[PDB]
RNA sequence: AGUGGAGCCUGCGGCUUAAUUUGCACCCGGCCCGGACACGGACAGGAUUGACAGAUUGAUAGCUCUUUCUCGAUUCCGUGGGUGGUGGUGCAUGGCCGUUGUUGGCUGGUUAAUUCCGAUGAACGAGACUCUGGCAUGCUAUUCUUAGAGGGACAAGUGGCGUUCAGCCACCCGAGAUUGAGCUAACAGGUCUGUGAUGCCCUGUCCGGGGCUGCACGCGCGCUACACUGACUGGCUCAGCGUGUCCUACGCCGGCAGGCGCGGGUAACCCGUUGAACCCCAUUCGUGAUGGGGAUCGGGGAUUGCAAUUAUUCCCC
């Protein structure tokens, strides 16, 4: 009608905003097998899309990416066309009222920790971690997360020669600083260690569903970054899980410590969260708050 | 309106035949057209002597020397019959 | 990719960053890079603040400009100076276009102006048309017209392929000229209309017509000297039907003869007939577009400079002195 | 290449058998008219399997 | 006026030839590849792939001939009158072009030059086909109803806009200055990966060298001459149709072909006032296969081409 992408997707509503792009629905004209749309204008700020796609089709076959489906560009556009999914955690951290259970934070806890072992075998960082972007599932797979928006993601090794980006100093904060780590504040250059940071920041954010640093507000957004910093270095580690499992604590403190060059055991993280899982005596059963207060209705 | 191909032929070749009993307004004209032209159609007997009318207020205007020729040139022609 | 961007060099620079800290303009940021100009002689990093300050410098900060015009003077003088001995472009060229904009803002001015002068011969097209129409933006943006005519002077008499460089300076520059300087240009030009060359005489043709298009003063052109250019010109007529230079030379001469009339009109008149009787005689070359530009010119002589001085010239006879017996002559 | 292959006449696995006759399971209801290599591939497959 | 005679060139025949292609097609040498199906053979003891070096070769070359190193099932040998497929070919066949108005809207190097290359949108309207109505106090059996015919309207008249002619606008008069009916369509130009287990007939490339009339002859087109109404030398003086980014002016050198430099010409602009030849005027020649005629050869130079031998073409003796 009034617009179709790859000559056999009719266009829908729209759902969300990406990062370099407008997420919206569409339905193919062919099977009737509904996709998600990231659209982007030709003529803008940021033309990413075509890495966005060559690290779509390089992070392809394991669990936790949709699967690629079409790109193309259409008249004043290019449209890069997905799989469809579900709603991220955020959405259902506001649909729960604003409540996160231990069996729950776990579950999400190995679901992100698989995501970042996938991410950095796959010889790339993410730098933009947050709940909105780590979307679910949709059908059988109700019980699997999905990994999204490479739009900031960048190469963070080298496949034959073995060698880091080289470090160094005053990088500007490409993500939110609601999770961003102590090295990406400063300019370190961003690693998998500010990764599993990142990691932690949004555990701990999924645990006591609010941040002593969420809604500062000052001169500028440098000034914001620069006192969410130097009341980050000020906040101890074992303060922010008072009342809680010290698995948090001493996770995050195993994470802080990491090198640049260093090969970290995420067998051993995998391993002790689920002890802590079996020593409070639950069950890998996927039963989730938002599932269960569908059940409940 | 437009006017077809025809109308215009016969107009000129009615015009080259008998340019000397003509007139100058649409009456004189029809009647001449009725009483010279054959033209079962009411209608192209209306139109030929329309165009023929304004082939009249169009060749009056101009110099009188070649009307003048052609006067004679039909007298010679009609006094050889 | 990042020249298109909003936020590039394009637009933005243009408009947000002229408003230093918030106040538009400070020059300190040229204050503070004078350590980059001097002593570095790195590629691409001279070129593009040679660039901003180019883009940042006509947001007239007029006082502080005529304050410190003679450190800006000194700075760019050594900076052209080394880039001259070094043999760079992209610098050189918005050197340049900022020395050409201060100049235009704004003794040793004199020589600011020289040093902006001297680099139109300069044989790199990019170098020689910036500072072409940096000079042409600076007289035209006057006390330095006698200097500039003197040098395109010298610059001819003293030469191949330059001549039609400052003949293009002429053609850009000669209604800003006084009237002395006029003659002598046209008299040097006239001298190298001696020549047979074809570019020198099609480039000099198309001076004469910015000179007499743009209709000057008293002051740059009298009454006098047109009518001595007018009778100079009659000597060229280049042979009967050539239709390349005899275009121009019809349009030029019509030009004139606009002028003459335009400033004194019985001369213009008197001197008309000769000019009809050669466009008459003109008209019996074999080219179609000379014919129509000499019916072209004619008209248009009769209806602007002939029509409305007929109430004053009256009605013409056999006998007639003035004007009008000029007027029976072209009729 | 689903004929020719199929005229290739190997040892077929039994779970390829699955996938092919799952696509004709994917056939059951459409309209549109599959032409007659669609029969020939049939063919091939019924003589051969 | 000739041709048919003579010399030379060319066309058909014919003759020679490896070929002298024919109503680059020809010849001499060297590469490259070349079904599946069936059945029988070889095949991990190994099917088969790739290869440096040297050689054959007219030259090189794992495309071949030596000597072994490696790839390993990606297989390779034979026989079928059985089909056939990267085949050629027609029909029905679905989509898609073109076909039968109006007004808007610059980083870079480079040149005399806004020079050159190089990055870099919109609306408005849209049958000139056929028939035909309004008003008749008229004719016909007739102002109120009829139904045949005859009238009436043709842009006819006015004023503006108009290439001053096609047309447009508005208006007076007038019943009517346009109210109703019927008519999208068409592809012998086609195109485009689709439909019929669709009818038929079968299962070459690049490289080097040569030849393309080589000539006893038959049949024809032509060019030059057999001289005195002429040949030679000098002098004099007149065209037109065309063409040209290879036509050429001019200067210098060589006796000539030719060589070097420097200008004009995308052209009624420069060659070019196209200084043409026959012709005209003087000299030599004197009936002589001769100063007529030039074929065929010998020597040398120059030029176009990758290359001139079997003579490319030109010049001198």
């Amino acid at each position: 009608a009034e617009f179709i992408v790859g000559g056999k997707y009719k266009l829908g509503r729209k759902i969300g905003s990406g990062s370099f792009g407008d997420i919206y629905l569409a339905t193919n004209i062919t099977n009737g097998e509904e996709v998600a749309v990231k659209l982007e204008s030709q003529k803008a700020r940021h033309p990413q899309l075509h890495y966005e796609s060559k690290l779509y089709k390089i992070l392809q076959g394991g669990v936790g990416i949709p699967h690629i489906r079409w790109y193309g560009q259409e008249k004043d556009y290019n449209v890069l066309v997905m799989d469809l999914l579900g709603p991220s955690l955020e959405d259902l951290f506001n649909f729960c009222s604003r409540r996160f259970t231990m069996k729950t934070v776990l579950m999400l806890a190995d679901q992100m920790i698989s995501r970042i072992e996938y991410v950095h075998t796959k010889n790339f960082i993410h730098r933009d971690i947050k709940p909105d972007n780590f979307l679910m599932g949709i059908g059988r797979h109700c019980n699997k997360l999905f990994l999204i928006d490479f739009g900031l993601a960048k190469k963070y090794r080298d496949n034959r020669t073995r060698q880091h980006i080289p470090y160094r100093e005053d990088k500007n904060l490409t993500g939110t600083a609601r999770y961003a780590s102590i090295n990406a504040h400063l300019g370190i250059e961003q690693s998998r260690r500010d990764d599993m940071e990142s990691l932690g920041y949004v555990l701990m954010y999924f645990n006591r569903t609010s941040l002593p640093w969420q809604g500062l507000k000052a001169a500028t957004k440098k000034q914001k970054y620069e006192k969410i910093s130097e009341k980050k270095m000020s906040t101890p580690v074992e303060v922010l899980c008072k009342g809680f499992p010290a698995e948090f604590a001493m996770y995050l403190n195993y994470c802080r410590g990491l090198r640049f060059e260093e090969a970290p055991d995420y067998m051993y993280l995998r391993q002790l969260f689920r002890i802590l899982f079996r020593t409070l005596n639950h069950q890998y059963d996927y039963t989730f708050d938002w599932t269960m207060l569908k059940q409940k209705a | 309106r437009v006017r077809t191909k025809t109308v215009k032929k016969a107009a000129r070749v009615i015009i080259e035949k008998y340019y000397t009993r003509l007139g100058n307004d649409f009456h004189t004209n029809k009647r001449v057209c009725e009483e010279i032209a054959i033209i079962p159609s009411k209608k192209l007997r209306n139109k030929i002597a329309g165009y023929v009318t304004h082939l009249m207020k169009r060749i009056q205007r101009g110099p009188v020397r070649g009307i003048s020729i052609k006067l004679q040139e039909e007298e010679r022609e009609r006094r050889d019959n | 990719a990042a020249h298109k961007e909003i936020c590039a060099v394009l637009a933005a620079v243009t408009e947000v960053i002229r408003s230093q800290g918030g106040k538009e303009t400070e020059t300190e940021y040229f204050a503070a890079l004078m350590t980059t100009m001097e002593a570095v002689e790195s590629p691409e990093s001279l070129a593009a603040v040679a660039y901003l300050l180019n883009l940042v410098l006509k947001r007239v900060p007029s006082p502080v400009l005529i304050k410190k015009f003679s450190d800006t003077s000194k700075a760019f003088m050594d900076i052209m100076s080394a880039q001259a001995s070094s043999g760079s472009t992209s610098v050189l060229r918005w050197v340049l276009s900022c020395l050409a904009t201060l100049l235009r803002k704004q003794p040793v001015t004199l020589q600011v102006y020289h040093g902006l002068l001297s680099f139109t011969v300069h044989p790199k097209p990019k170098i020689r048309k910036a500072a072409q129409h940096g000079v042409c933006s600076v007289l035209k943006g006057h006390p330095a017209a006698i200097s500039t005519a003197k040098f395109c002077i010298q610059e001819i008499e003293k030469s191949a392929t330059t001549t039609l460089h400052m003949l293009t300076l002429l053609k850009d520059l000669l209604p800003c000229f006084p009237e002395g300087l006029v003659k002598s240009c046209s008299e040097t030009l006239l001298r190298v209309m001696t020549l047979s060359h074809v570019l020198v005489t099609a480039c000099a043709m198309q001076a004469f017509h910015s000179l007499f298009h743009a209709r000057p003063g008293l002051s740059t052109l009298s009454a006098e000297l047109n009518a001595q250019i007018i009778t100079a010109l009659y000597d060229y007529v280049p042979s009967e039907n050539d239709l390349q230079p005899l275009l121009a030379w019809l349009k030029v001469m019509e030009k004139a003869h606009i002028n003459l009339v335009r400033l004194q009109w019985d001369l213009g008149l008197g001197h008309l007939p000769r000019f009809f009787g050669t466009a008459v005689t003109c008209l019996l070359s074999p080219h179609s577009q000379v014919l129509t530009a000499a019916t072209q010119s004619l008209k248009e002589i009769l209806k602007e400079c002939v029509a409305p001085h007929m109430a004053d010239i009256g009605s013409v006879t056999s006998s007639a002195s003035g004007p009008a017996q000029s007027v029976a002559k072209m009729f | 290449f689903l004929r020719l292959l199929l005229d290739k006449k190997y040892a077929l696995p039994y779970r390829v058998l699955d996938a092919l006759v799952f696509h004709f399971l994917g056939f059951r209801t459409e309209k549109r008219e599959l032409p007659v290599l669609w029969h020939q591939c049939l063919l091939t497959l019924v003589q051969r399997y």
